[PDB]
């Protein structure tokens, strides 16, 4: 089974600082690695898929890149509501495997 | 209005069962690819089961022969029956379309299943 | 040089196989596609197998799944009948086509009959051929 | 040794009849990564005879390899090419990203992503209408829930191994077809257990005497005892 | 219900290939290699082997 690692697992940065986290695949996964953003209780929310594609209605300072087994995901500009944990998830190969997930929080 | 409505979470004794009933509006569960996905308190999230548009089940190997997941069209629910439960089987279970294309991936709001 | 080829089958409709060998007036074609034939399939005065290459007497049969067509080819000088002689017909053609046949038709005087199942005695000279026969139920 | 392979979803068929097959140019090849039989043995192919063989190949990912074999379920044992469980046959495999991939990425080859229930064994599903995902009907118009049923795989060079593309054979065992059933070298003068083309014996070959019809094999005393065979290679009759 | 696991029970085996047929009441429990191919293998697994 495919291994997700997250880094970092915890983070704080000012507003509109640029903030950045990585994951690394333990095989190749093409770019089928997708990001998810949940607030505090609610369900988790997708963001970017297919390592660089945004979602529809994602705001502009969400960006991501990567291919083959490393991954990032880059926020332009910090926002207070952006406070979330985010996480990385492979779904093409079997079973699907998510990564560690990082906390971020405001400055 | 596209949305998933779950429920069924609750208390059960360990060994116990529970089934989780995932009401759909706005497309068809049957055409769909559709995954639970459990967190656990405090930790990460965790997949837990898939049933592709065809029909064919597939399941982590922490649940293998005991959980299983279905879909009734008429109702357009999609179900997932837990047997012999265990203690860290205590999550919150999202239901969600899982993403295959642009903007189709929706998740639920989860029940808490608590196993004690 | 008038009568070319013949078509067999069961339908000859493009329903199902039959098979169509024709003499183009240089080569012998042998198929057994499910050719779709005319009303009339005269010539201007899926396939499983494919093949390229006075008297003349054939018989075809179809056995087991085995088409066999033997030959035999001679001079004559007679117009109105068929000639009164013996004559012994070899091998040519074994298909292993598998097509079952109920109907056939030519494709151009000829002559046709139908086999029985007797029995015969034949007579082999010094040289393995078939000089004379005697139906055993005449 | 095709050129041009087929997309799995549009898998091609050939229809092999009336020949010897050699086998030996398989089973012997280094070139194969994956070459796995069913109800059949490789090397003992050579000594079996059949009705039709059907050779079906197509371009799938590494990954997918293993969902070409009876029973396995995936987005292409579902949707694109389905083997039975009760398949009679081989499984022939090897990598082809030096072909197939393009430094750009190869978009011509495809496999069918969605389709409300699965393909039955040796089903060929070449449809392009919309996928009706949602309640309300597509009309021949993409959108939310009405998507296209085809995916296209993104076959790049730097692609894993589980990403580069793999071209398949799959050989059906359904007589026509018989394998070489080679022959020896022949001596006179000795007593042998021969097997001529049918028929089976034991006894001395000698030159004989006779002339043989071209179209005669099997000679026969009156007794109808078997008295001299043409040879098969040699127009020698013994 | 004696010898299925949840799991999969393979404690149990089958002899897949052999040089020749056995013989009325035979034994064989030789671990030896086959040999598919035309390549030896010289007590070393690997295709053909
Ligand atoms: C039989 O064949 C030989 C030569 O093969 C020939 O000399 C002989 O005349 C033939 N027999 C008859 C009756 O013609
Ligand atoms: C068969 O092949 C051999 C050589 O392999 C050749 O000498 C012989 O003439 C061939 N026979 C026929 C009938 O073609």
């Amino acid at each position: 089974a495919i291994r997700m690692t997250q880094s970092p697992s915890s983070l704080s940065a000012s507003v509109g600082d640029r903030v950045t986290i990585t994951c690394q695949a333990s095989q190749d996964i093409s770019n089928y690695l997708n990001w998810y953003q949940q607030k505090p209780g609610k369900a988790p929310k997708l963001l970017i898929y297919d390592a660089s594609n945004l979602e529809t209605g994602v705001p502009s300072r969400f960006s991501g890149s990567g291919s083959g087994t490393d991954f990032t995901f880059t926020i332009s500009s910090l926002q207070p509501e952006d406070i979330a944990t985010y996480y990385c998830q492979q779904y093409d190969n079997l079973p699907v495997t998510f990564g560690g997930g990082t906390k971020v929080d405001i400055k | 209005e596209v949305q998933l409505l779950e429920s069924g979470g609750g208390l059960i004794q360990p060994g116990g069962s529970l089934r989780l009933s995932c009401a759909a509006s706005g497309f068809t569960v049957s055409s769909n690819y559709m995954s639970w996905v459990r967190q656990a308190p405090g930790k990460g999230l965790e997949w837990v089961s898939v049933i592709y548009s065809g029909g064919s089940t597939y399941y982590a190997d922490s649940v293998k022969g005991r959980f299983t997941i279905s879909r009734d069209n008429s109702k357009n629910t999609l179900y997932l029956q837990m047997n012999s439960l265990r203690a860290e089987d205590t999550a919150v279970y999202y239901c969600a379309r899982d993403h295959v294309r642009p903007g189709m991936n929706i998740w639920g709001q989860g029940t808490m299943v608590t196993v004690s | 040089n008038i009568i070319r080829g013949w078509i067999f089958g069961t339908t000859l409709d493009s329903k199902t196989q039959s098979l169509l060998i024709v003499n183009n007036a240089t080569n012998v074609v042998i198929k057994v596609c499910e050719f779709q034939f005319c009303n009339d399939p005269f010539l201007g005065v899926n396939c499983t197998f494919e093949y390229v290459s006075n008297l003349r007497e054939f018989v075809f049969k179809n056995i087991d799944g085995y088409f066999k067509i033997y030959s035999k080819h001679t001079p004559i000088n007679l117009v109105r009948d068929l000639p009164q002689g013996f004559s012994a017909l070899e091998p040519l053609v074994d298909l292993p086509i598998g097509i079952n046949i109920t109907r056939f038709q030519t494709l151009l005087a000829y002559y046709v009959g139908y086999l029985q199942p007797r029995t015969f005695l034949l007579k082999y000279n010094e040289n393995g051929t078939i000089t004379d026969a005697v139906d055993c139920a005449l | 040794n095709a050129t041009r392979f087929a997309s799995v979803y549009a898998w091609n068929r050939k229809r092999i009849s009336n020949c010897v097959a050699d086998y030996s140019v398989l089973y012997n090849s280094a070139s194969f990564s994956t070459f796995k039989c069913y109800g059949v043995s490789p090397t003992k192919l050579n000594d079996l005879c059949f009705t039709n063989v059907y050779a079906d190949s197509f371009v799938i990912r590494g990954d997918e390899v293993r969902q070409i074999a009876p029973g396995q379920t995936g987005k292409i044992a579902d949707y694109n090419y389905k083997l039975p469980d009760d398949f009679t046959g081989c499984v022939i495999a090897w990598n082809s990203n030096n072909l197939d991939s393009k430094v750009g990425g190869n978009y011509n080859y495809l496999y069918r992503l969605f389709r409300k229930s699965n393909l039955k064994p040796f089903e060929r599903d070449i449809s392009t209408e919309i996928y009706q995902a949602g309640s309300t009907p597509c009309n021949g118009v993409e959108g939310f829930n009405c998507y296209f049923p085809l995916q296209s795989y993104g076959f790049q060079p730097t692609n894993g191994v589980g990403y580069q593309p793999y071209r398949v054979v799959v050989l059906s065992f359904e007589a026509t077809v018989c394998g070489p059933k080679k022959s020896t070298n022949l001596v006179k003068n000795k007593c042998v257990n021969f097997n001529f083309n049918g028929l089976t014996g034991t006894g001395v070959l000698t030159e004989s005497n006779k002339k043989f019809l071209p179209f005669q094999q099997f000679g026969r005393d009156i007794a109808d005892t078997t008295d001299a065979v043409r040879d098969p290679q040699t127009l020698e009759i013994l």
